[PDB]
RNA sequence: UGGGAGAGGUA
């Protein structure tokens, strides 16, 4: 909708290659007032802006901001999950830290993650069926059967499980799926929710 | 001479679920608004672009009123005397000839109004794909969550919305997986999102049993009432006019198969199957199971029961924090009282 | 000759007086609209 | 857009 133009604007100055430049007007916007509007829209909807900049690897310092906001949300929301609600203070802080970091890395994982692109489709998730081109004449496409359309290898949730059972050893996989993993999926759904509400507030500001 | 309307009818034609006369209405409203904003006088000119020619004649309008404002549209009864009283008080027909020019400001406001018209025409496309089939289990992939809603799709650039209150309390839908839901009754006039789909309604469970069980499908077993505590516990009411097939054994299936299917499709909600009866007293002594019955006082005027229950089954009779009494009361319509 | 001799002219008179067609009706109507005065 | 020369000037 509105947010990805700002991610275009976080780059350095790229060289132009065209004819007569410099419209010199206020047709869309400048490049500094977009950052000023990001500043005006930070007192509310800062979670989604921090998560979006951490996801798209522009301003690689608000990854820790997004992990801290997710940790605060998990501290506020942990009173409805039976596996985490009985633990003691610093141990519950450390399990919330480790599953917040893994949930944020799962939200961040797209086809630009190093070691995550599909082998066949090279990320596009769209290969050409040769038989339908031979019978139709025109060029066709299909779904990349190895990646199954998404274009990248998804993050398995058991990585957080392996990283928490170095700290909680007596927590096996069935109770991990029963009363811990809903909190992890709640964290990634909260990341997507905060990014959507930040895009909504950005579009409300720069309108 | 217009090859351009010929391009409309064959070359730049729409997706084929949209009619041609609505495109002609879109372009005629476009040129009407373009000539409306361009004239400095407050003229609400509505131009009749005739279909087969392409070219036209600009038509400043006039409605039969007796008001003081808008002289460019203010004609009176004595101005209707020029067409000698063959019309209605207030229709905006014309009796004038004007011309038309083009400009890039007209081009950009025409672009705005035609993307609005194709937007509402695609909205009417989703309206007829909703009204072609009223109430069914559907499947789409979640694509953009929000604060108060979950946007969906049904393919062919359609969209649906799960609101916040009509989903499971144990919902966790990362964008990219396929979800199950029932569209029930959507707003075809909604300018924003229309297709309201739920996951925590009695309509959900009855449509899931309808797609699940073929004798629900062909009306051998019938379900009459329902009860919901979303994600945890549920009750539906079964009567049957047929006498051959066992109703409760049929809807539990081979070793709880249909109950476990709806329970894992609903999120661990303990649907407790119980008979429907027509008469109130014997219906409710069937209905509060697995609780035990001592004596029942049936009340007519304020629509309540009074249940004597022996000691020992109070916890499983009330559920957790009054769960079973609440769920049974919104099952039967009769709210329950405690008696020893 | 004056708009003081137009203010009493009712809309019945504006269309029953001779040789005032639709174009002349618009020609007097838009200039009374731009002058702010109304008639009837 | 934005780089390099050359010329002159100000403190
Ligand atoms: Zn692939």
């Amino acid at each position: 909708m509105r947010l990805e133009s700002v991610a275009k604007f976080h780059s350095p100055k790229s060289p132009m290659m065209s004819d007569s430049p410099r419209a010199t007007a206020s047709d869309s916007l400048s490049g500094t007032d977009v950052m000023a509007a990001m500043g005006m829209a930070q007192s509310q909807a800062g979670f989604g802006m921090a998560a979006f900049c951490g996801k798209h690897e522009l301003s690689q310092n608000d990854k820790q901001k997004a992990i801290n906001y997710l940790m605060q949300f998990a501290h506020k929301v942990s009173g409805k999950y039976r596996g985490v609600a009985k633990l003691e203070g610093n141990t519950k802080a450390k399990v919330l830290q480790v599953l917040a970091t893994f949930a944020y890395a799962d939200y961040c994982r797209s086809a630009a993650t190093p070691g995550a692109r599909c082998r066949d489709c090279h990320g596009t998730g769209r290969a050409v069926d040769i038989a339908k081109t031979e019978l139709w004449g025109r060029v066709v496409e299909k779904e990349c059967g190895r990646c199954k359309g998404v274009g990248y290898s998804r993050m398995p949730a058991s990585a957080a499980y392996r990283a928490v059972t170095m700290l909680i050893p007596n927590l096996t996989q069935p109770t991990w799926s029963r009363t811990v993993k809903p909190l992890y999926d709640a964290l990634v759904v909260q990341c997507h929710k905060e990014e959507s509400i930040a895009d909504n507030i950005l579009n409300a500001v720069t309108r | 001479m217009n090859k351009e309307i010929l391009a409309v009818v064959e070359a730049v034609s729409n997706e084929k679920a949209l009619p041609r006369e609505k495109i002609f209405e879109a372009l005629e409203s476009a040129l009407a608004t373009a000539t409306k904003k361009k004239y400095e006088q407050e003229i609400d000119v509505r131009v009749q672009i005739d279909r087969k020619s392409g070219d036209f004649d600009t038509f400043r309008r006039w409605l039969v009123v007796d008001e003081v404002t808008q002289p460019t549209k203010e004609i009176t009864l004595e101005a209707a005397r020029y067409e000698d009283e063959s019309l209605n008080l207030g229709d905006y027909v014309e009796d004038q000839i004007e011309s038309v020019t083009f400009d890039r400001i007209t081009t950009q406001t025409a672009k705005q109004v035609i993307v609005q018209k194709v937007r509402e025409a695609e909205r009417a496309m989703v309206v007829d794909q909703f009204r072609e089939h009223e109430g069914e289990i559907i499947t789409g992939v979640v694509k953009k969550v929000n604060r108060d809603n979950i946007s969906l799709d049904l393919g062919n650039n359609a969209e649906a919305v799960i609101l916040r209150e009509d989903m499971l309390p144990r919902e966790n839908f990362r964008p990219g997986d396929r979800v199950r839901g029932v569209l029930y009754s959507v707003r075809p006039e909604a300018r924003g999102a229309q297709l309201f789909v739920t996951r925590s309604k009695p309509e959900m469970l009855i449509e899931l049993f309808r797609i699940e069980v073929p004798e629900i499908g062909e009306e051998v077993i019938e379900i009459k009432a329902a009860a919901r505590d979303p994600g945890s516990r549920a009750k539906i009411a079964v009567k049957t006019n047929d006498k051959r097939i066992d109703p409760v054994g049929a809807c539990v299936g081979m070793r709880g198969a249909r109950v476990q299917a709806v329970s894992t499709e609903l999120g661990g909600e303990r649907i407790d199957i119980v008979l429907w009866d027509d008469n109130p007293a014997q219906f409710v002594i069937n209905a509060m199971a697995p609780a035990d019955v001592a004596s029942i006082v049936v009340d007519e005027d304020k629509h309540t029961m009074d249940i004597a229950v022996e000691a020992g089954n109070l916890a499983q009779a009330i559920g957790r924090n009054g769960q079973n009494v609440r769920l049974a009361s919104q099952l039967s319509g009769w709210e329950l009282n405690v008696m020893t | 000759h004056y708009i003081g001799d137009l203010v009493q002219r009712t809309e019945v008179e504006l269309l029953k007086t001779p040789n005032l067609g639709k174009k002349s009706l618009t020609e007097i109507k838009d200039v009374l609209a731009s002058r702010g005065l109304s008639l009837g």
